[PDB]
Order: C-alpha cells, then sequence, then structure tokens
DNA sequence: CTCAAGTACTTTTTCCGGTCATT
RNA sequence: UCGACCAGGA
DNA sequence: AAGTACTTGAG
C-alpha cells in the first residue's frame, strides 16, 4: 500500500474541502516550467526534455531518478507543472456561470445590478442555501439592464436615494460556441465580451456581492472561473505507452497538452512580435478551443477535435464519465485479488454452509496467516509441504517485509519460521469465504461459507442454497472471495454466513427451503401407503449423522 | 524564556502490549520520542514533568490491525530562544571567525564583526583567544549575549548573537 | 394524504405480480420521497439534487458536472455517506463500523 | 381570514403583509365546500408549542433541518395558518405499530 | 464536551450483531498479532475460538463507543453488553 | 511530533506569523493567554533560571521515586549529584537535559525553594509579562538602565526607582556558593 | 474479478464495513500519498530515505500527514486539478454537526 | 435509482432511522422498531366475530353464579366468587379489550385479523403445555391478581425506546400499541385458564419467553435499512420480468419517476 | 409584457474468445 | 500490453 | 422517450 515506511502521522480523510485553483496556486503547486510542446528526446537521446513529460514532474524507465524526490514508480505519486496561457481562456464547465454571473453584476463597475433597497432582492438574499440564493439573485438581476445610480427610499417613493454609482446599459449576453456576446441599445450595438474583459468586471466583484452568489472568498472566487495559469497533470495521469525500445507512444492527455502549447506559442509570438491584430484574435480562438476541448470533447458546437486517425480525443470529463469511468468503473467497483470463478455442480452430499473448492482453486488462492505459537508447528510443515502438495503454502513474508517466493527461493527446504512473520498459505477446509452469482440483487445473492477442498474442477453448493443464489447446474458460474484478516473472517462467518441467511426480511419468511429430488421424494416417502422394512430403516437411520443410536 | 508548556502527543501502541503493565510502556514511549526532543514550534523538550498524574485516556484501536491510538496528553519544561532575548553563557568554540556559546541545551555564535572593534583575535594561545585592551574571551570564559537571530537546524536552534551592545560582553 | 396515496400505489405494483414485500421497505422509499415536504422523484432530477455529499451524488448520474459546481460553490463534504468513504477507502459508518472500538487500562489490570 | 368568492384584485392582494405583527389569509369559497381535513387519508396534524418544540429537537438531538418538513402551501398548513417554522405532530396509524407519530416543519 | 455520563446511557443494553461481529474479529485478530490472552485456552489456538472463549468469559479488556447522530457517544464495555444476540 | 495545546486551525490562509522579539512577540504558541489540561484559560508559564532548575528536579526526584516503586515485584558537588540522577531517571541519549541541568545549576541565583518562592512573591506583584518577570530573575542586574536595556520590553511598564528597589532586594534575596 | 457496485450494496446490507475495506482497497487499488495539512493536496516532495517532507508553495515542512487511499481516488483528484477543480482533501473536522 | 436514493440511511443506537445528513427519515424503524426476519402473521381474535361470541370468550364475571370462572378452571374458584376487590381488576382487564377491538376495527377497517408481528405466542403457549405437560383436567394454581397484573407487569418491560424522558416514554408506548393488543387478546384471564389451562409454572415461562423474545425481534443499530428496503422491491420487479389499467414495470415507473402525464389516471368514487 | 411552443440535454441490468490497426 | 469492433455464456 | 430548462415569440 504505497510501499515502504514514512514517519509522516496516518490519518484518515474527514472532509474534502471543493474549490478553484487559483493561477497563483497552479504556479506554487508547480515543479517545472513546462514551455516545449516536445515530450522528451533530446534531439535523438532517448532521455526526456527538460520542457514536457518530466521537465522536473514524475518519472519514466524506473529511475529512482525522479527529480531528486528520489523513490520512483511505486511510491512517488505525480508532480504537477504549470504552463502560462497568452491570453485567458474560459473553463468549458464554468462557460454558462460565467455568463450568468454576467447577467447579474454590472459590466462596467461589477456591482450587483440589484441591492438590499429591492424588496424581492432582500428575500432573494435571505435565502440560506448557496445554490438556491444564486438562482433566485439570477432570476432577479438578468431583467435589469441598468446599473441603477439611484432607487427609491424604503419611506417615501416620492424621495430617490443613491446607491453604486455610473449608468450604462447592461448587454442581453447570448452564448455563440466558446463566446459572449451581447445586445446594448433604433438598432443594437452588438459585439464579443473579451475573456479579459469579464475578468477585469469579475476582479472587481465584491467579496460581499459574489458571496451573495455561490462563490467563497477563499476556495473558489469569481475570477478563478476563468484560466490564465494552466495546472499540467504528471506522467502517472497521463502515461507514455512504450511498445519496445524505439516505440516512443504517448497518450491522448499528452497529445492536447503540447497542442495547447502549441497554439499558445503561436498567440504569444503574434502579440509579442508584429501583432497582426485580426490574426491574434484567430490564434486566440484556437487556444480557447484547445484548451476547452482537453477539459471537455463532447461540446455542444459540433467539432469533436478528431484525433487525425478519425478518433475523437478522450477528454478529461470522458474519463470519470460514469460506467467504465473513474468513479462508477474504479471507485464504486473495482477488479479484485483473492478471487475466483468456475462452473457450478450441485452437491446432494455437501452440508448447507459448505462449498466445493477445486484442489487447483484451493492451491492459488491463499490467507496470510500470522507466525503464532499456536500455529507455528503447523505452518512450518505448510511451508515445507510448499506450493505443489494441497495442505501447503505460497509465500512467507518476513519481519523485515519481504516475500520468499517458496516456487523458487534456495532456501525454500529451510526457513526457521520466526513469530510475526506471515506465511500466505494455501486455502483450507473450514475456511471462510464470500460465494456470490451475478447478478446480485439480494442481501442473499453473496453468502459466507465453509470451504471443502474436494477434486474435480467445478465448485460444488448445497442444493437448498439453490434458491437465494438463484443458481442452476446447465453452465452457471460463481464467484469466489477469500478474507485476508482474521476481523474479516470473523465478519463473514459472523454476519453474512449461510445459516444466518435462512430467514428473509424481504418477505418476513425463509428464503431457502427443501427442492426438486428431495421435495418429490419427501412427499412419496411420508404418505400412509409408504412402509419401511428392518434392514432398509438401519441404513436410514445410519445416514443421520446425529442420530441417538436409538432403532 | 524556560517555559512550561500544556502539550500532547499520538501514540501507537502494538497488540502484543495489551497487557497488565500497557501505562508504564506508553509514559516510557512518550518520554522516548519526546524528552529531549526539539522542534521548531515549541523549541527544546527538555523533560517531562509529573510522571505519576501522565493522562494516558481510552485508546482506539484502529480497524485492519488491532495496534491502539492513544492521545497522550502531558506537561514539560522547554526552551525556545527569541530574537532580543538576552542570554547568559559559556564560550565553548573559538576560531579568527569568532566564538560560539553555550546557552542550555543551544548554542548561540557570536560574529568577530558582533563584537566590539578594541576586541580581536589571537591564535598564538592554547586555548586561541579574543583579546580585548581590557578584556580576554577564551574557551572557559563566561558571555552575556543578545540574540540577534535563531534558526532551526533540524532537531537542534542555533543562534547568532552580538556583544556589540551596551551592558553586554564578558561577565 | 400524499405519503398514503403513494405507498398505495406501491404496495400494488408489488402486489400486483403476487409477490410480498413487508411494508417497512415500501414504507421507507414512499417516507424517502416524501420527508422534503413534497414529491422527491428516484431519478437525477429528485434525490441526486438533494443537501447530501458531492462525492456521494456525482457517484450517480451527473457526475463531473456535480463535481464542477463542487468547486465553484467551494462544496464541502462530510465523509458521512457510504459512496465517500469507498471512493476513499475508508472503514465506511456502515453497520460493523458504526460506532468505536477502544481498551480500556482500568478493565486490563483487572482481567489479570 | 378573507373569504373571496371567485378572486381579488392582484392590486388588493398586495397589502396582505402591510399590518404586522397582525397577519392577513385568504381563502377561496369553493376550496372551503369541503373540509379536506375530514378525508380518510388525512391523519390528525397539531401545531407545537415553542416549548413543545424546543423540547422535541432536545430530545432528539436534532438540527430544525434534520426534520422533515411541511410546505406553507400545504392543505393542511393552510388549515392551521401554519406560519414557517412552526412544527406538527402528526399522529397516523400503522398495520405495524399501531399508532405512529411523525412531526413536520413549516416552509 | 460530547460523552454521555454512564449514569445517563440510553442505548441498548444488549450487544448488536454487528458489535459482537467487530468484537470478536478484532480480539481474533490481536490474539493473532500475539496479543496477551485473558482466559485459559484449554488446549485452544484458533483465535477467533479463543476471542469467542474470552468473550464468553467476559475477559475481554475492549469498550464500544456508540456514537449518536450529534456526534455525542455512549461507552459500554463488552463485560456490560447483554449477549442474547 | 509533539501536538500542541492551542487549536486555531489556518483554513487554506499560507500567511504565517511575524517576527519574534523583545517586542514581546512571542509565537502563537507562546501567546499570555492559553489553553489548560482541563481547557481552561491559563497565564504563560516562564520560569526563571533556577525556577527552572528546581522544576526539573522536582520531576525527576518524583520520577526516580515512581522508577523504584514500580521495581517492587553544593554547586561543585550539585552537578555531580544532579549527574547521577540524570543516570537514573534519563534515557541517557537525553544529551540536551545534561548540558542543561548543568547549565541551570552553573547559572541559577537562588539555591533553595524559599529564596526562589520569595523572588517569585517579589516580582509576580509587577504585572508584568511571565518572559519580564522570568527575565528580571535570570539575568543579574544592578541599575534599572541595566535592566531597562537588557530587557526592553520593561521601558515604559514601571517607574526607574521602583524597578532598582526591587534589584536591590533581588541582591539581598542572592544565595552564596 | 470484477467486484461490481451490485456486489458492494449487498455488502452494504450485511453490514461487513471492515470486508467493504478490505475487498476494495487491500485486495486492489490501496495506495498510500502524503499530503499537507494547510492546502489538502497530494502535493508533499516526500524524500522518505531522508526523512524530509515539505510542500513548497505552503513552505509547510511540518504538518504532513500520511493517508490510505485507492490509487484509482489518487487518479481522480489528480484529473480533477488537471480541470483546475481543487479536491481538498482533510484530516480533522470543523463544521460539526 | 432505488439503491442509490436509499444507500446512506441506516437505523442509529437511538432507534430513529436517517440518512447521511443526519435527517429523520423513520422516527422509529418500519414505524415499530423490529427486525423484518423476526416477524409471522398471527391473528387478532379481538377485531372479527360477534360481540357476543367476544363477551363468551373474555368476559369473566366473579360476581354472576353463571359467568364465573369454574371451581375446575382454577383452585380460587370457590372463594373467588363474589370477590369484588377482584372484579374490580376483572372489569378493568374486560373494558381495556373492550377498547382494543374498537381500536383495532379503527386501524384494520376491513376486519382483517391475520397481521405479521413480533414473538409467535401461540407456538410460546403451544411449547409450555409440551413442555410442562399440561392436563386439561386439573385446576390452575393461578390467581386472578396472577394473571391481571403479571400481564400488566409484562408490557412494561417489552422495550423499543429507553429514552427516560417524556416524548421518548410516549414514543415506547406507541411502538408496542399493537403488538400489546395481540398480547391482551392472547392472555385474558379467561383465555389463559379455560383454554390454555396454564399453571403458575407455566405462565411465568410463558410470559418470559415473550419478553426474551421480543427483545431480540428489535432492530439491530447500524442496520443497512436503507439498502435492504431497495433491493427488497428491485429483486422482486427485476425477477417479475426476468422469468418468461397501467400495472407492472411501467407503473413502477410512473411512480419512481412521480411521472406527470401518467397512462391511466382514474378516480374512484363512493 | 403573459404564456404557448420551439429549443436543446440526458439517461438506458449484472458479472463472464477472435480479429483488426495501432499504440 | 493498447482498446476497438464482432461473436458468444447464465 | 420524458423530463428539464431555457430561449423565442405572439397578443
Ligand atoms: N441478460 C441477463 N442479465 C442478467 N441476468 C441474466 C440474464 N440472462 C440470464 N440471467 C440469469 O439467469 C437466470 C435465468 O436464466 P436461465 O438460467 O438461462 C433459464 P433456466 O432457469 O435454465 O430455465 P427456464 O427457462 O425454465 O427458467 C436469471 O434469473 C438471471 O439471474
Ligand atoms: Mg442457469
Ligand atoms: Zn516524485
Ligand atoms: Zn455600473
Ligand atoms: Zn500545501
Amino acid at each position: 500500500v504505497g510501499q515502504q515506511y514514512s514517519s509522516a502521522p496516518l490519518r484518515t480523510v474527514k472532509e474534502v474541502q471543493f474549490g478553484l485553483f487559483s493561477p497563483e496556486e497552479v504556479r506554487a503547486i508547480s515543479v517545472a516550467k513546462i514551455r516545449f510542446p516536445e515530450t522528451m528526446d533530446e534531439t535523438q537521446t532517448r532521455a526526456k526534455i527538460g520542457g514536457l513529460n518530466d521537465p522536473r514532474l514524475g518519472s519514466i524507465d524506473r529511475n529512482l531518478k525522479c527529480q531528486t524526490c528520489q523513490e520512483g514508480m511505486n511510491e512517488c505519486p505525480g508532480h504537477f507543472g504549470h504552463i502560462d496561457l497568452a491570453k485567458p481562456v474560459f473553463h468549458v464547465g464554468f462557460i454558462a456561470k460565467i455568463k450568468k454571473v454576467c447577467e447579474c453584476v454590472c459590466m462596467h463597475c461589477g456591482k450587483l445590478l440589484l441591492d438590499e433597497h429591492n424588496e424581492l432582492m432582500r428575500q432573494a438574499l435571505a435565502i440560506k442555501d448557496s445554490k438556491k440564493r444564486f438562482a433566485a439573485i439570477w432570476t432577479l438581476c438578468k431583467t435589469k439592464m441598468v446599473c441603477e445610480t439611484d432607487v427609491p427610499s424604503e419611506d417615501d417613493p416620492t424621495q430617490l436615494v443613491s446607491r453604486g454609482g455610473c449608468g450604462n446599459t447592461q448587454p442581453t449576453i447570448r452564448k455563440d460556441g466558446l463566446k459572449l456576446v451581447g445586445s446594448w441599445k433604433d438598432e443594437p450595438e452588438l459585439r464579443v465580451l473579451s475573456t479579459e474583459e469579464i475578468l477585469n468586471i469579475f476582479k472587481h466583484i465584491s467579496v460581499k456581492d459574489f458571496t451573495s452568489l455561490g462563490f467563497n472568498e477563499v476556495f473558489s472566487r469569481p475570477e478563478w472561473m476563468i484560466l490564465t495559469c494552466l495546472p499540467v497533470p504528471p506522467p502517472p495521469v497521463r502515461p507514455s505507452i512504450s511498445f519496445n525500445e524505439s516505440q516512443r507512444g504517448e497518450d491522448d492527455l499528452t497529445f492536447k497538452l503540447a497542442d495547447i502549447l502549441k497554439a499558445n506559442i503561436s498567440l504569444e509570438t503574434l502579440e509579442h512580435n508584429g501583432a497582426p491584430h485580426h490574426a491574434i484574435e484567430e490564434a486566440e480562438s484556437l487556444l480557447q478551443f484547445h484548451v476547452a476541448t482537453y477539459m471537455d470533447n463532447d461540446i455542444a458546437g459540433q467539432p469533436q477535435a478528431l484525433q487525425k486517425s478519425g478518433r475523437p480525443v478522450k477528454s478529461i470529463r470522458a474519463r470519470l464519465k460514469g460506467k467504465e469511468g473513474r468513479i462508477r468503473g474504479n471507485l464504486m467497483g473495482k477488479r479484485v485479488d483473492f478471487s475466483a470463478r468456475t462452473v457450478i455442480s450441485g452437491d446432494p452430499n455437501l452440508e448447507l454452509d459448505q462449498v466445493g473448492v477445486p484442489k487447483s482453486i484451493a492451491k492459488t488462492l491463499t490467507y496470510p496467516e500470522v507466525v503464532t505459537p499456536y500455529n507455528i508447528d503447523r505452518l512450518t510443515q505448510l511451508v515445507r509441504n510448499g506450493p505443489n502438495e494441497h495442505p501447503g503454502a505460497k509465500y512467507v513474508i518476513r519481519d523485515s517485509g519481504d516475500r520468499i517466493d517458496l516456487r523458487y527461493s534456495k532456501r525454500a527446504g529451510d526457513i526457521q519460521l520466526q513469530y510475526g512473520w506471515k506465511v500466505e498459505r494455501h486455502i483450507m477446509d473450514n475456511d471462510p469465504v464470500l460465494f456470490n452469482r451475478q447478478p446480485s440483487l439480494h442481501k442473499m445473492s453473496m453468502m459466507a461459507h465453509r470451504v471443502k477442498v474436494i477434486p474435480y474442477s467445478t465448485f460444488r453448493l448445497n442444493l437448498s442454497v439453490t434458491s437465494p443464489y438463484n443458481a442452476d447446474f446447465d453452465g452457471d458460474e460463481m464467484n469466489l472471495h477469500v478474507p485476508q484478516s482474521e476481523e474479516t473472517r470473523a465478519e463473514l462467518s459472523q454476519l453474512c454466513a449461510v445459516p444466518l441467511q435462512i430467514v428473509s426480511p424481504q418477505s418476513n419468511k425463509p428464503c431457502m427451503g427443501i427442492v426438486q429430488d428431495t421435495l418429490c421424494g419427501i412427499r412419496k416417502l411420508t404418505l400412509r401407503d409408504t412402509f419401511i422394512e428392518l434392514d432398509q430403516v438401519l441404513n436410514m437411520l445410519y445416514w443421520v449423522p446425529d442420530w441417538d443410536g436409538v432403532i | 524564556m524556560f517555559f512550561i508548556k500544556d502539550l500532547s502527543l499520538n501514540i501507537t501502541l502494538h497488540p502484543s502490549f495489551f497487557g497488565p503493565r500497557m501505562k508504564q510502556y506508553l509514559k516510557t514511549k512518550l518520554l522516548e520520542e519526546v524528552e529531549g526532543s526539539c522542534t521548531g514550534k515549541f523549541g527544546y523538550i527538555l523533560c517531562v514533568l509529573d510522571y505519576d498524574n501522565i493522562d494516558i485516556q481510552r485508546g482506539r484501536i484502529l480497524p485492519t490491525d488491532g495496534s491502539a491510538e492513544f492521545n497522550v496528553k502531558y506537561r514539560a519544561v522547554v526552551f525556545k530562544p527569541f530574537k532580543g532575548e538576552v542570554v547568559d553563557g559559556t564560550v565553548v568554540s573559538c576560531s579568527q571567525h569568532g566564538f560560539e556559546v553555550q546557552v542550555g541545551p543551544m548554542k548561540v555564535f557570536v560574529t568577530k564583526h558582533l563584537m566590539p572593534q578594541d576586541l580581536t583575535f589571537n591564535a598564538g594561545s592554547n586555548p586561541p583567544s579574543y583579546q580585548s585592551s581590557e578584556d580576554v574571551i577564551t574557551i572557559k570564559s563566561r558571555i552575556r549575549v543578545k540574540i540577534e537571530g535563531c534558526i532551526s537546524q533540524v532537531s537542534s536552534i542555533h543562534a547568532i548573537g552580538s556583544i556589540k551592545e551596551d551592558y553586554l560582553g564578558a561577565i | 394524504a400524499g405519503r398514503a396515496a403513494l405507498y398505495k400505489e406501491v404496495y400494488n405494483v408489488i402486489a400486483s405480480d403476487g409477490s410480498y414485500v413487508n411494508y417497512r421497505h415500501m414504507a421507507l422509499l414512499v417516507d424517502v420521497m416524501t420527508t422534503q415536504g413534497g414529491l422527491t422523484s428516484v431519478t437525477r432530477h429528485g434525490f441526486n439534487r438533494s443537501n447530501t455529499g458531492a462525492l456521494m451524488r456525482c457517484s450517480f448520474e451527473e457526475t463531473v458536472e456535480i463535481l464542477f459546481e463542487a468547486g465553484a460553490s467551494a462544496e464541502l463534504d462530510d465523509c458521512r455517506g457510504v459512496s465517500e468513504n469507498v471512493i476513499l477507502g475508508q472503514m465506511a459508518p456502515i453497520g460493523t463500523g458504526a460506532f468505536d472500538v477502544m481498551i480500556d487500562e482500568e478493565s486490563l489490570v483487572k482481567y489479570m | 381570514i378573507f373569504v373571496y368568492q371567485n378572486n381579488i384584485t392582484p392590486s388588493a392582494m398586495k397589502l396582505v403583509p402591510s399590518i404586522p405583527p397582525a397577519t392577513i389569509e385568504t381563502f377561496n369559497e369553493a376550496a372551503l365546500v369541503v373540509n379536506i381535513t375530514h378525508h380518510e387519508l388525512v391523519p390528525k396534524h397539531i401545531r407545537l408549542s415553542s416549548d413543545e418544540k424546543r423540547e422535541l429537537l432536545k430530545r432528539y438531538r436534532l438540527k430544525e433541518s434534520q426534520l422533515p418538513r411541511i410546505q406553507r402551501a400545504d392543505p393542511v398548513a393552510l388549515y392551521l395558518g401554519l406560519k414557517r417554522g412552526e412544527v406538527v405532530k402528526i399522529i397516523r396509524k400503522s398495520e405495524t405499530s399501531g399508532r405512529y407519530a411523525s412531526y413536520r416543519i413549516c416552509m | 464536551e460530547k460523552a454521555i455520563p454512564k449514569d445517563q446511557r440510553a442505548t441498548t443494553p444488549y450487544m448488536t450483531k454487528y458489535e459482537r461481529a467487530r468484537i470478536l474479529g478484532t480480539r481474533a485478530l490481536q490474539i493473532s498479532m500475539n496479543a496477551p490472552v485473558f482466559v485459559d485456552l484449554e488446549g485452544e489456538t484458533d483465535p477467533l475460538r479463543i476471542a469467542m472463549k474470552e468473550l464468553a468469559e467476559k475477559k475481554i479488556p475492549l469498550v464500544i463507543r456508540r456514537y449518536l447522530p450529534d456526534g455525542s457517544f455512549e461507552d459500554w464495555s463488552v463485560e456490560e453488553l447483554i449477549v442474547d444476540l | 511530533s509533539t501536538s500542541t495545546f492551542q487549536t486555531r486551525r489556518r483554513r487554506l490562509k499560507k500567511v504565517e506569523e511575524e517576527e519574534n522579539a523583545a517586542t514581546l512577540q512571542l509565537g502563537q504558541e507562546f501567546q499570555l493567554k492559553q489553553i489548560n489540561h482541563q481547557g481552561e484559560e491559563e497565564e504563560l508559564i516562564a520560569l526563571n533560571l533556577s525556577e527552572a532548575r528546581l522544576v526539573i528536579k522536582e520531576a525527576l526526584v518524583e520520577r526516580r521515586r515512581a522508577f523504584k516503586r514500580s521495581q517492587k515485584k553544593t554547586r561543585e558537588k550539585e552537578l555531580e549529584s544532579i549527574d547521577v540522577l540524570l543516570e537514573q531517571t534519563t534515557g541517557g541519549n537525553n544529551k540536551d537535559l545534561k548540558n542543561t541541568m548543568q547549565y541551570l545549576t552553573n547559572f541559577s541565583r537562588f539555591r533553595d525553594q524559599e529564596t526562589v518562592g520569595a523572588v517569585i512573591q517579589l516580582l509576580k506583584s509587577t504585572g508584568l509579562h511571565p518572559f519580564e518577570v522570568a527575565q528580571l530573575g535570570s539575568l543579574a542586574c544592578d541599575t534599572a538602565d541595566e535592566a531597562k536595556t537588557l530587557i526592553p520590553s520593561l521601558n515604559n511598564k514601571i517607574s526607574d526607582d521602583e524597578l532598582e528597589r526591587i534589584l536591590k532586594e533581588l541582591s539581598n534575596l542572592e544565595t552564596l556558593y | 474479478l470484477r467486484f461490481g457496485e451490485m456486489e458492494r450494496d449487498c455488502m452494504i446490507a450485511h453490514g461487513a464495513a471492515s470486508f467493504l475495506k478490505e475487498r476494495l482497497m487491500e485486495a486492489s487499488d490501496a495506495f498510500r500519498v502524503h499530503i499537507c495539512g494547510i492546502c489538502g493536496l497530494m502535493t508533499v516532495i516526500a524524500k522518505l530515505n531522508h526523512n524530509q517532507f515539505e510542500c513548497k508553495g505552503c513552505d509547510n515542512k511540518i504538518d504532513i500527514y500520511q493517508i490510505h487511499i485507492p490509487y484509482a481516488a489518487k487518479l481522480l483528484f489528480q484529473e480533477l486539478m488537471a480541470m483546475n477543480i481543487t479536491p481538498r482533501l482533510y484530516t480533522d473536522r470543523s463544521r460539526d454537526f | 435509482r432505488l439503491v442509490k436514493a436509499l444507500e446512506d440511511i441506516m437505523v442509529h443506537y437511538d432507534n430513529t432511522t436517517r440518512n447521511s445528513l443526519g435527517n429523520v427519515i423513520q422516527f422509529i424503524y418500519g414505524e415499530d422498531g423490529m427486525d423484518a426476519a423476526h416477524i409471522e402473521k398471527q391473528s387478532l381474535d379481538t377485531i372479527g366475530g360477534s360481540d357476543a361470541a367476544f363477551e363468551k370468550r373474555y368476559r369473566v364475571d366473579l360476581l354472576n353464579t353463571d359467568h364465573t370462572l369454574d371451581p375446575s378452571l382454577l383452585e380460587s374458584g370457590s372463594e373467588i366468587l363474589g370477590d369484588l376487590k377482584l372484579q374490580v381488576l376483572l372489569d378493568e382487564e374486560y373494558k381495556q379489550l373492550v377498547k382494543d377491538r374498537k381500536f383495532l376495527r379503527e386501524v384494520f377497517v376491513d376486519g382483517e385479523a391475520n397481521w405479521p408481528l413480533p414473538v409467535n405466542i401461540r407456538r410460546i403457549i403451544q411449547n409450555a403445555q409440551q413442555t410442562f405437560h399440561i392436563d386439561h383436567t386439573k385446576p390452575s394454581d393461578l390467581t386472578i391478581k396472577d394473571i391481571v397484573l403479571g400481564v400488566k407487569d409484562l408490557q412494561e418491560n417489552l422495550l423499543v425506546l429507553r429514552g427516560k424522558n417524556e416524548i421518548i416514554q410516549n414514543a415506547q408506548r406507541d411502538a408496542v400499541t399493537l403488538f400489546c393488543c395481540l398480547l391482551r387478546s392472547r392472555l385474558a384471564t379467561r383465555r389463559v385458564l379455560q383454554e390454555y389451562r396454564l399453571t403458575k409454572q407455566a405462565f411465568d415461562w410463558v410470559l418470559s419467553n415473550i419478553e426474551a423474545q421480543f427483545l431480540r425481534s428489535v432492530v439491530h443499530p447500524g442496520e443497512m435499512v436503507g439498502v435492504l428496503a431497495a433491493q427488497s422491491i428491485g429483486e422482486p420487479a427485476t425477477q417479475m420480468t426476468l422469468n418468461t389499467v397501467t400495472s407492472g414495470v411501467p407503473r413502477l415507473k410512473e411512480i419512481l419517476n412521480v411521472a406527470k402525464n401518467m397512462k391511466t389516471p382514474s378516480l374512484t368514487v363512493y
């Protein structure tokens, strides 16, 4: 888990503070200045360029060598960089909220179009809920098309009282792709509001006013919805797919950043050099496009920013977007170790709470047991049995913290087990295991079972536990999970065990009874005409494992 | 200057020590960590006071490893130096660069130029001295210094002092 | 009276296919849609819009947008929901983790 | 309480909060023909005193938000002239407990 | 300060299914971690089977901190809690 | 690392505290008003050399008693006697506490608890910071000019004759060798 | 095998908290990061062999903790940051309730 | 959807049902605070039947020579006649049973007397008979006081909510309301003596095993009551499709979506 | 300056070998 | 060692 | 497909 001892105290996350990155912070957080669209290859040399993809950042080639931070690959997380944009550009996500904030504040002095003077406004400001308060204030100020100098006083409407200065008509802002256009006024004046324009207006919005809107003085100022300083994610986020030595291969996100950096370098040259004024707006809108397209590529306005192939390009949004997305596909559900799955078969000679585990499966799955004086002697015979005998073990984990592969280790024959060590041993009869059958629409679809190591390649299971799983033996497969803790074992054996699951709370009745052969035969056996002679009766009685011994 | 400070420490025990003499090991552990320590925040944690009434509290068992964590609240004698703080000390080291003075656990180095002009180096002596028209400063001589500044070099604090100002110097 | 009617209708769609569900479960779903003061749909439009954890709500239907508005309005997540702990890889405050376990020295010396 | 026939001028209806501490309530005749509170599905809602309420939140260790809410516009809330923050104790009949009582804070 | 006094406790005097399961697992893990045992292991070797004897004899030295929705809590000893389950 | 008594958190706010001095601006940690074990307000505790030596002695002496309980089933000479107790109650590797106990024994002005408490009653009636109150009990001064130069916090806080009355009572209170 | 969302729900229903954790962490993703106690980000340039911790930008070389989170959660927060969103992780509380 | 809506809802150590915000959904789980596994359908013989048959079944009149408990039912039967003090006890008893009847007929308007409740009382009496080899020949050792006061006292012990205040003690009183109706129905002085034929010994055993069973039957704080409920409605619906007026999956969709324009709006007018 | 209609957006059960191109 | 299509299982 | 959440447009 992250590997190697750290002196830093171990804590649990108790709060998650969402906010926006301020340019100032993006610069401070950054380890490298990222200025070249070229990843690596310091002209031919197979070493990374001091300008993108480790201009200091994370690491490649499994080199501890990671900007003196050492560690490397499994240990060192990524290290963020930055790229200073030539002009400010909108963040795709906040594009609408920027519009809605412009629709609320005077586009000249930055004062809220509505004041404590308007009675409906006082009521909207009284809203406790940050999002509902924003909503009410917007619906109110969108209407106001003038930054009033004076409004009638609370007493007589005859005498007017002066508020925040300047007149100025407010534009009727509308979206046009990734741009904001106004309509001030026979016939109106229609121009595009610049990213810089919006910004200096937002920078002028007072704390009182913007905190009256969704925003937070410390964590999310309205001005931070516009991008000035772009954060460069490290390689662990955008890994380079190497398919030999010579076969370089970089990620999609690496291409888009290089493209932003390509677009930037052009815009900056046009400005810092002979400004052609109307070519600058072209190179500016291109930067806007790329920064947009990198965070979102499933945008309303048709250009899919296709990679020359015919492929669209995975935006950062697309990465997290549910089922397969980082949230639903990587965090709400994961692929797991200590798992097994094979075809299931019905066994009448199994206990309700047992599960037939094929020796193959028992020999691969492992429970890590701590070398305790209680087990010390048994555990040694398992380690000495090795990974090939059935009751055996696969690894010995030392106090030092280092795995011993009994399959190879020159000392596999030896090993004098010290206490406190762990012995990853083959699953044995009566270990608790979580057994399940998909689709798992029940508390009962997953139950804890005792192991019974048997020959032949299927999971054998008692026929009366068929119903809760809703399993048939026409080629159904089932999943097995092996707990690794002595406390996790208890969890299963004490809450999830099959005997416990017998009476179901969804129906207030038992979810498993006698089925098929045993049910058909129980009727046949019962009825008054059925009589059993001594010879057979005695065999019938012996068959009851708890028979009192009384004929 | 020497303070008494009400402090805490989160020690994490291991199940093997969940025996009758647990408190003893925790108290003994607190001392290991805390006593003789030096942080910038509180300075030198010199001695844990009132061993008898050390508060261990109820320790919480951490999930997936039975190890229990206790916030051991306590009280200790600390030494935290400051700028402008006047100290009495003894000379330890002495070179052409100046002389270092031991002030409690900490050392205060007095630069050649943070001394009066008349007081100059004398290499030709065992031990090497700083000689004045009247005074003589050497490896066992007692001094009074003004702490001009502090630095927190890991598990220590070092200061730069002056004996240039009035009422300061040799004692 | 809304709750009454809502339960009545839910109950009958279940009883429609013979199937029996113990009151409490339908009662709970009905109670949930209701407590808010109105009829809260079991959609992204209804439940997923409440004052619950950002990480918890982004775990269903409107993911990236939920998270974007989290930053833009500086949301603070309690980390009280199951979903949040599951994202954080922390022992959820669920059943077995709905309480804390302590060692008492008083009893540790008493048991020897 | 002002009981109108068909309507009231939007001019006239915007004179209701003009006389505090006192309050005004508009009701249409056709709406009042039937006492909706008498219906099968409508349980007994009961207004809680400042102290009754204060005590409830103490005993259930609740913040005002944590309580299930009744809308101000709610037919029964209108019948009892419920004011923002007032709490009603709803006594209903249970197929499970026999009698179960909930509470609703005003909107 | 949140912490209900012994005399003012109001939660089930009985141990929950979830409580017993976490106590039994915790001690099992601890007995396996090479912790000291407050019971006669009468030929016993499985730490859960040991932890069970300890809870049976009510010689488990742990306390459950039952947290209430307002943060306040009640501390109950495994010695205190009734084990009908 | 050892955790404090004060809990005044810095939510995102990077901005750190200003420099420290004898403008009596110590840390946030070393404020005048601070949090007690009971969660009470309590004034900063600052000790002078000798007030500080006796406190450490008291603790280790009663720790040696606790170490002997558990194990059931004159300046030149005060330095050796102290160094013996250290070998018995301290971890040895506490190089700081040895140098400190030597410094305190060879720099303390008042030997006996009586003379220390008398100095404590004398000064703690001026209403000066525990800093000034301790510094006055630490550095031996003759003039109110001497005192007010070295402890430049004092400057307007006390009368020149008043401070000198104390300085001259602290002299008559100084322990011999 | 994929321990699906459905599979998680059953474990919740059961009350197996410590198990759910073992599945999702120990038996998969489980990773260790060093986070800063001022700006709750995975910054901390933690050279472990030397025992140096530091979060430049906060200048803080002291108020640094270590958390255990699923690697994909590390990844998530890094992706959110790349999108100018600050998912600040704090190991204390403020709000109460 | 049902799962993601209900996830975070669980029972807290205060028997209140709350979400991740600590907002109360149910004040007590399923209005009764009982774990659904520990619930069996049981009849309420106070609901149905003629008003005559009821009086036959439960009325004991120690002041009337015909309607007394026969001295073949209990030992005290002979000296019990005319005991105005004990008739006072038996009057409250019956008066409460009549109250009960009115209440139950109020709750279940159709007269349906078979409802799922905790503690299967039948099985407890059924066992007491086979346990104590109850001979339906000899008279009982029980007193009118033994039965009447015994049941009264059992009730005070069927705790769900513990709270020493009055809001909680009233909430306690309320959650048991129906089970007590069932309790008093089944343990009337007449019914215990004439029907069951219980010895004092058996009665104390029945009384303890009701308390015992009841207590176990209550919900456990931590119970993931939220998820449970979602799968309990979910699984049926998912099976009610997998196997080969708007109703079923489409109407359930209508309901959960709080669909405005619904397909079959109807209005039943009485 | 109200309210009808047109505008756009976002969901769609769970787990579990071959062939293509290109990384 | 990367992920898209197609074909399948309960 | 069915909400939502807006613009766009008539009287
Ligand atoms: N598309 C699908 N999605 C989820 N589960 C499925 C599925 N197809 C089949 N199943 C699972 O398989 C179960 C029934 O399918 P089968 O087993 O193939 C029919 P059978 O039981 O063999 O005979 P039958 O046709 O007489 O019922 C379902 O209840 C379900 O659990
Ligand atoms: Mg099948
Ligand atoms: Zn690194
Ligand atoms: Zn203006
Ligand atoms: Zn930081």
